[PDB]
């Protein structure tokens, strides 16, 4: 039906193409090579392969498979990596030889081999169903159903054959709904478009806290479920490190890996972290390799799979919120997928008005940080679902003032830093305790006001600390050391054990790197009650050196909280901390003395 | 006729020059989905529009487009306040319509109804430093510049929030005897921080009185765009017609900035320096033009415009073009909200044209013009007195820098620092001031007349 | 006392004058310049691309 | 968006009618009656979707997934207590206390359903061992005490019975 | 059919779309000579492509076309080591056949060479400071990053005459015992440079397992572009047959960036911002695509470009670009070449995020991620007190400021200062390391564990 | 005179120039809207329109104004304010009560209402005339006169109509120049 008009880069142009939306999927050439029509400029239409192109000639038929491009949604998500396609690596590697497919093959989007238990829900013969609904469920876990298998959505009916308990394959109908006449067939997995988003019947603010295994990410916001995160880097930060304690430190239900482009260690790298990780509420085989899913796209390929790959991990993302888990999706990065889009802007030979940037880049990163989030799950059960967006950024354009930052800033709710130098100088994981902002401290402060002691004020009063620690080294530096008041000198010894216990890591999780919230809170209660006392005592009449060497014990046990586990208490809070509270105020009225 | 093509965000369609410039077309899909548009250009044989939701999944060749023959108009009427509404003016909580009895175009105010004329009636927000330090009156453009080092979305939604609980103690005041409205319009804002604004609207109880127009990053720049002019002919239709004092709160104009970068630049026209265009201050001019005093003499449109800069810079053209329009502005450090301070604006480096002389009299008294350069020249001596007694150590520090010191956590502990649900006025604002005005002795307050300080100290 | 002073004003007289002569000027007039051609070089781009 | 409503309004009647087949819930059928009426009759979907599509049936999809989440949560609640049977007054009263109440997300009956429905989920593919042995026995004795004393009023016991079956559950077989 | 037209080096030819993308065409002239061509691009009845020699001799009425019918790819053998050719086919030391085997791609589509797995094996160049600060290992991507005005040509002639001699140092860490071969790929670069960088390693005795490309400056870019893709390819046939470590340096990439700049302005699409493409991203990631790990888990191909700054920053699209497809990158400092050093590589601009996972057992320490933080915080402390230092003096510095210049001082002229012919060990330089850390007390170090430190202190 | 080709945003474009110069202001569609002639590629000419430009569609014919864009120069401009394109803003807050100018204005940059008293000058029948001699006086003050009543620049001939003295209005001639005929 088609010509193909123009052949120029990884995107081929194709003539003759009228008749066709933005989402349905076409072979372009006579070697089947997967692509799909984005756009359409007069007669000709431009269509992204996902393939590189080096034996298409001009002049090949492009016709139209009849249906919309849609990724496979099912059970084999979980202990399986793909690529921004649906596509196995695993099974690819040794069928095919190679890590990358070869040009004019294309791939299921799961395993058709495997064989999973079949569960019937809440829905059965003569009873209404609608798209979201949990018409069944599978095994996607050691502990418990982690994947539930739901309908698609815009689909709706009555059962009129459900099939039983028992094991059956993905190719073998087990459902079957016909609303107006016939339906459609049902099977193990489902069918759904990646470029368009899930719907949803309400949003609701995060009001639920989640645990991501960071002592100064905890401590200086509240880790919440459901909320947005901006991550500053350059590519040399160590955010592979970060990703591997957050997916390792996490107890979320489900985990979404999403990598828009890497160098292709860091793929690898998750990979082969993830099978030596544990999770921490039980052990399986492959628990943080089965508990998560991860699509893994190279920054070698072309731009349709990268770009392609953040809708595919929208739409993985989406999934399991829907069912009613709680999921935390870490993507990186945003900058690989916007210099995908400013690429297929060049190659489209558009003008833009970014500074190299095309239009659609604004409305596409801001549209895509609003998928995710908190809200109401959909479907006739109506349960409670949320996930945790967490997109590392960086520079795009060679300044630090991009509209990817400046869009991502304006999108995003949470701001948290980054450094590339701080990280080198054992510092990791590195943020700055002056530029940032979160809306959930309220809300995750209010119920953990009730059901904890005050740490918002203890984080407000930590900020300010090293916000007034930040002013005190400029005087400090410039004018001299000992030209300062000892007033100063507690807010800078608080700073130094705040940074240093806050900031202070070492690994991934390795050496204690885990932090509860009730621990961090109990970590920086003793510092905050220490300079209180340090502040307290010093206006009343006393030495700087003889408070400070008064201190003794309690700087070197404040300081070394960083290498004592949870084991030591019951579940949460360190029971030595409670007994450092006490510790304090008796060494309180010592070191005045 | 059909859809023609499509490329990034426009859609190009093969209709007739038929339909006039502003004309509303439905695009009719073969899926049962119908779409909304406006006619953004149109030639012959050929037109340019923009969807509203969505810019795939059209056919070029199964998919058609009709022109219903009615120009882009919202239903402006007094019983729009109290309801949740998109950037369009459709209604997305399953409610009600419009109920609008006047039919008017948002194009920039092309009736002309605001007059040149200078402002003489106070104008509060529920904030002591911002009522105080830097009060505008009826009709006086003041900015708020923010960055992305704070919550400018949740302070915002507080100046809108506090708004409405001063006229009824202005009322026992004898002052203002009209009733007065508020509009609220948001562009380029998330789901959890639209229903924390109506959240706070409906704790506060400024939500009967105000009304919410949402919009948010994942739909088009030109609902966002559009909800500004339908928030502005909102306002002017009830300021104008009900002749009340209407305060407008429009947030944010980074993400109109971006929108009018990103989409409407590229097409017949070049960008200038750093990717914003010069045409952005006839943009921000068509929105500005909607604001001001009003014919009647009891009526006048206030413009409170939320600028955020994205890293806090000044090189962007934005914040220096957008200052030169606005008769003052209000900065907010990034310092001041990792103390703990909320909100974190400070009135050091804040300054207003006409404060005093724009503000009028009946519920504000004559010292308040003069406390603040009090208050504010204790604050910048408190605050170079604050590094000045790092510097020179506890035993060359002077009484008055000391004084000023105590002066400054004093006044920034108890008039910057305020709670969510509480509200402020003119008076509790005088006698906060005059409250931590009265730590200094009457020996070392000088800006100030010696009639007002022997009088209230 | 007196002459300790007397020695450390002369000193820190000619640090801040030093210090805030050398100070601006450099910076302004090479930012100036940098903002200048990162005007003309953003402006180039959407030339040619116009053109 | 009527379809959405019309599968809740079918959700509702349907687990409305699988929650009490007796008809002995007059608290829950009371308010569900305007669902239950064009669910208990011979109708097609067609003409629900119309009739709600003319504002002549109900339409709000939050009141009716905050309905149907209350109801789900009742269900799961009053299926996650067997092989215990509680009072049809005490699963009314729970339903109109639960129902009292806008916010679902926060409140003590999701966290307690949660933790209900967390021991049960994990319990119901378990195997058979000294730790889940005991902790089957105190998960019985909690659905015992919670089929007793319903989700209504707050227990030390219940509470002391499931952070003892969080914190055995989340050991390990060592 | 006929050459249509002439758009600077690349000529519009109008002829049929019989012809396969990147397929070989030859440009018959009325000369007397033939002339081998590349389709850069396809059209409607129109095509665009470079001639590989010379850009003059083409008629414009009387020229012919002809289809080879056979794709660009180079054949790959075994005896490609030790022999001396060119990129465009100039024949010194080669004879008819490049006793190729097999034909592979110069794209890598069908193989997609690419590690799944963290590299275990560690890799040295003979740097203390490069190898204990970076911690590279076989399979990964770390370009050199250089500067305009600075001796680059010469550093890279010390870090290929630093290769040969990495083996048996690296064979005494256990960390490579296998077979090393060399891949010399040269475009854009000086005759000189070439003859030295030849001479280096013919006095290395590297010669007969090292392969030579050379490239002109004179010649056009898709040759001196399409021969690092033919010697990645050669590398990884070579790597991926045998099981074999190949070590790739390509240089220049500025020469590549240049050459790209100058393509593409004939055909459809166009140069984005500062000369350089917006697809220049994908041509940079097509080098790159054929770097890391092979297929089998024995042997790989490792990748070191070099890449020289022209502006002296990272701001550029070169070295930006470059930077952001790799993870890390080394920073060459003129200031120590200066003072007289070699190699003259910073300290303070250079990290990577894959020293934990090249760091093992048997073939490493643990010790040497915290002595590199540790070294990398006292450079950083003294490179930040050196500067602060000049403005106001030596009376308001402390002793920590003291340590760090000396400490500075102490590693600058130590670590910095190494032969070119000698390769220094890991356990040399984390030995080098300690000494130079050991100025300071227990105490004052806190980039490493206690438990670490105190058995290695 | 020409025809609306097309509009795309504030700009609008309009074909079948047969004369048009790129100076002279003129009304694009039936609304009068401020706009005049900046560049013209071919056929069709460019024209920025400085006012909104709701409700105008293709098709429409585009009507001059018969001179350049200009303001109007003569008695009445003192104790008045206007805007640069020469807006009546005393009309426009007699008629719609604002200070803002409406879109779609077409009245003349001087009022009519206000009468000034004429008085001929030294010239009379016979001599000849250049742009430059006084050729009477008005009063535009609102208490003696200061406005001269000169020759315009582009003029010149012979005074065939001499204008007598006494009251008369803008609109009204008061004075007749012959120089090749009419």
């Amino acid at each position: 039906y088609g010509a193909i008009y123009s052949v120029s880069g990884p995107v081929v142009i194709a003539e003759n193409m009228i008749g066709c939306a933005m989402y349905e999927l076409v072979k372009v050439g006579h070697d089947n090579l997967v692509g799909e029509v984005i756009r359409i400029d007069g007669d000709k239409a431009t269509i992204q392969v996902y393939e590189e192109t080096a034996g298409l000639t001009v002049g090949d038929p492009v016709l139209r498979t009849g249906k919309p491009l849609s990724v496979e949604l099912g059970p084999g998500l979980m202990e399986t990596i793909y690529d921004g396609i649906q596509r196995p690596l695993k099974a690819i590697k040794e069928e095919s030889q190679s890590i990358y497919i070869p040009r004019g093959i294309d791939t299921p989007a799961l395993d058709r081999t495997i064989k999973w238990q079949f569960t019937p829900g809440k829905f059965q013969v003569g009873d209404h169903i609608s798209g979201g609904d949990i018409y069944g469920s599978v095994f996607e876990n050691s502990l418990i159903s982690s994947h539930k298998i739901l309908l698609p959505p815009r689909s709706r009916g009555t059962i009129t054959w459900i099939a039983p308990a028992g094991e059956y394959t993905l190719d073998e109908k087990i459902l079957e709904v016909e609303f107006d006449g016939k339906k459609s067939d049902f099977t193990l997995y489902h069918t759904w478009p990646v470029r368009v988003p899930r719907p949803v019947t309400e949003k609701l603010s995060a009001d639920y806290p989640l645990l991501t295994g960071q002592r100064v990410l905890d401590a200086l916001f509240p880790c919440v479920q459901g909320g947005t995160t901006c991550i500053p880097g350059a590519f040399g930060c160590g955010k592979t490190v970060i990703s591997q304690s957050l997916s390792k430190y996490s107890n979320s239900d489900a985990i979404i890996y999403v990598g828009c482009g890497e160098r292709g260690n860091e793929m690898a790298e998750v990979l082969m972290e993830f099978p030596e990780l544990y999770t921490e509420m039980s052990g399986t085989k492959e628990p943080i390799m089965k508990r998560t899913t991860l699509v893994a796209n190279t920054s070698n390929m072309p731009v349709a799979a990268r770009e392609a790959s953040i809708y595919t991990g929208i739409t993985l993302a989406e999934y399991f919120r829907d069912q009613g888990k709680n999921v935390s999706m870490i993507a990186d990065s945003s900058s690989r997928w916007a210099e995908a889009l400013r690429e297929i802007s060049g190659r489209l030979g558009e003008m833009p008005a970014d500074q190299g940037f095309p239009a659609y880049l604004g409305a596409k990163l801001a549209s895509f940080y609003e998928r995710a989030g908190k809200a109401v799950a959909l479907g006739s059960p109506d349960r409670t679902g949320s996930v945790s967006i967490v997109a590392a950024v960086s520079p795009a354009g060679g300044d630090f003032s991009d509209p990817v930052t400046t869009a991502t800033l304006g999108i995003t709710q949470v701001f948290w830093g980054l450094d590339k130098k701080l990280a080198q100088r054992k510092h990791f994981p590195s943020i700055n305790t002056s530029v940032s902002y979160s809306k959930y401290t309220n809300v995750l402060n209010k119920f953990y006001d009730s059901n904890y002691p005050e740490f918002p004020v203890l984080r407000d009063r930590m900020k300010e600390i090293l916000s007034n620690a930040e002013e005190l080294e400029q005087v400090v530096q410039l004018v001299g050391k000992s030209a300062l008041s000892d007033s100063d000198k507690i807010t800078l010894d608080v700073a130094t054990l705040i940074k240093e216990d806050f900031l202070q890591q070492n690994g991934y999780s390795t050496y204690d790197a885990f932090c509860p919230i009730w621990k961090t809170f109990d970590m920086m209660r003793a510092f905050i009650s220490y300079h209180d006392e340090a502040q307290k005592a010093v206006a009343n009449g006393a030495n700087w050196s003889k408070l400070a060497d008064s201190t003794g014990d309690v700087k070197h046990a404040v300081s070394s909280s960083k290498f004592f586990e949870p084991s030591r208490g019951e579940k949460e809070v360190h029971g030595e901390f409670e007994k450092l509270l006490s510790t304090m105020q008796e060494r309180f009225a010592e070191s005045t003395d | 006729n059909t859809v023609s093509g499509v490329n990034g965000p426009l859609v190009i369609l093969e209709k007739v020059k038929f339909p006039r410039y502003n004309e509303i077309v439905n695009l009719t899909l073969p899926d049962g989905t119908v779409r909304q548009g406006q006619v953004l250009e149109i030639r012959g044989d050929r037109a340019i529009v923009q969807v509203f939701e969505g810019t795939s999944g059209i056919d070029v060749k199964k998919t058609t487009v009709e022109f219903t023959g009615e120009s882009l108009r919202i239903p402006v009427s007094e019983d729009m306040l109290g309801r949740i509404f998109d950037g369009s003016g459709r209604p997305i909580d399953n409610g009600p319509k419009v109920f609008a009895e006047d039919y008017l175009d948002i194009n920039g105010s092309p009736i002309n109804p605001y007059a040149r004329i200078y402002p003489e009636e106070m104008i509060s927000t529920g904030v002591s430093a911002i009522d105080t330090m830097n009060s505008i009156a009826r009709g006086q453009k003041i900015p708020i510049f923010s960055a992305s080092g704070l919550p400018h979305n949740e302070i915002a939604a507080q100046i809108c929030r506090q708004a409405g609980l001063v006229r009824p103690t202005k009322d026992v005041h004898d002052g203002h005897e009209e009733n007065f409205s508020i509009v609220f319009a948001a562009m380029g804002v998330n789901l959890e921080t639209a229903r924390f604004f109506k959240q706070d609207f409906e704790e506060n109880g400024s939500l009967e009185r105000t009304s919410l127009f949402l919009n948010l990053a994942n739909d088009p720049t030109i609902e966002r765009i559009i909800t500004p002019r339908l928030a502005l002919t909102t306002a002017e239709y009830l300021a104008y017609q009900t002749e009340r004092h209407v305060l407008t709160i429009l947030t944010d104009m980074s993400s109109y900035a971006d929108a009018l970068r990103e989409v409407s630049a590229a097409r017949e026209e070049v960008p200038g320096r750093r990717g914003y265009p010069g045409y952005m201050y006839t943009d921000l001019s068509t929105i500005y033009e909607r604001a001001g005093r009003v014919e009647g003499r009891n009526g006048s449109i206030t413009q409170i415009p939320i600028l955020t800069m994205p890293n806090d810079d000044i090189t962007h053209p934005i914040p220096d073009l957008t200052g030169y329009i606005t008769e003052g502005q209000i900065f907010v450090d990034r310092q001041l909200h990792n103390k703990g301070i909320y909100p974190p604006i400070n009135v050091l480096p804040s300054l207003s044209r006409l404060m005093k002389s724009a503000i009028g009299e009946g519920m504000t008294r004559k010292d308040h013009g003069d406390v603040s350069n009090q208050l504010y020249a204790k604050y910048a001596i408190g605050k170079d007195a604050a590094a000045m007694k790092a510097v020179v150590g506890e035993e060359a520090l002077s009484i008055e820098d000391k004084l000023s010191l105590e002066f400054l956590e004093k006044f920034e502990k108890t008039f910057i620092t305020q709670g969510a649900y509480e509200d402020r006025t003119v008076f509790e604002s005088l006698d906060q001031a005059w409250s931590l005005l009265r730590i200094y002795p009457k020996e070392m307050l000088n800006r100030i007349s010696p009639k007002i300080l022997d009088e209230f100290y | 006392a007196f002459i300790i002073l007397d020695e450390v004003i002369k000193v820190t007289n000619r640090r801040v004058n030093a210090i805030e002569h050398v100070i601006i000027p450099r910076t302004e007039n090479t930012i100036a310049y940098i903002n200048s051609e990162l005007d003309e070089l953003d402006r180039e781009e959407f030339y040619r691309l116009k053109k | 968006y009527h379809s959405q409503v019309v599968g809740k309004i079918g959700y509702i009647a349907r687990c409305m009618q699988t929650i009490d087949p007796e008809n002995n819930l007059k608290k829950i059928r009371e308010d569900y009656q305007d669902v239950l009426i064009w669910a208990e009759k011979n109708y097609r979907f067609e003409e629900i979707l119309e009739a709600s599509k003319s504002g002549k049936c109900p339409n709000d999809l939050d009141a009716l997934s905050r309905r149907s989440l209350i109801l789900l949560e009742l269900l799961r609640l009053v299926s996650s207590i067997s092989p215990f049977k509680m009072k049809l007054d005490l699963i009314e009263s729970q339903y109109e206390k639960m129902k009292q109440h806008v916010n679902l997300w926060k409140s003590d009956y999701h966290v307690k359903l949660n933790q209900l429905n967390q021991l049960t989920d994990y319990l119901k593919n378990a195997a058979p061992t000294p730790k889940n042995n005991f902790l089957r026995a105190m998960t019985s004795v909690l659905q015992m005490q919670i089929a007793q004393y319903g989700i209504t009023e707050d227990n030390e016991g219940i509470n002391q019975l499931f952070k003892l079956g969080l914190h055995l559950l989340a050991m390990a077989n060592e």
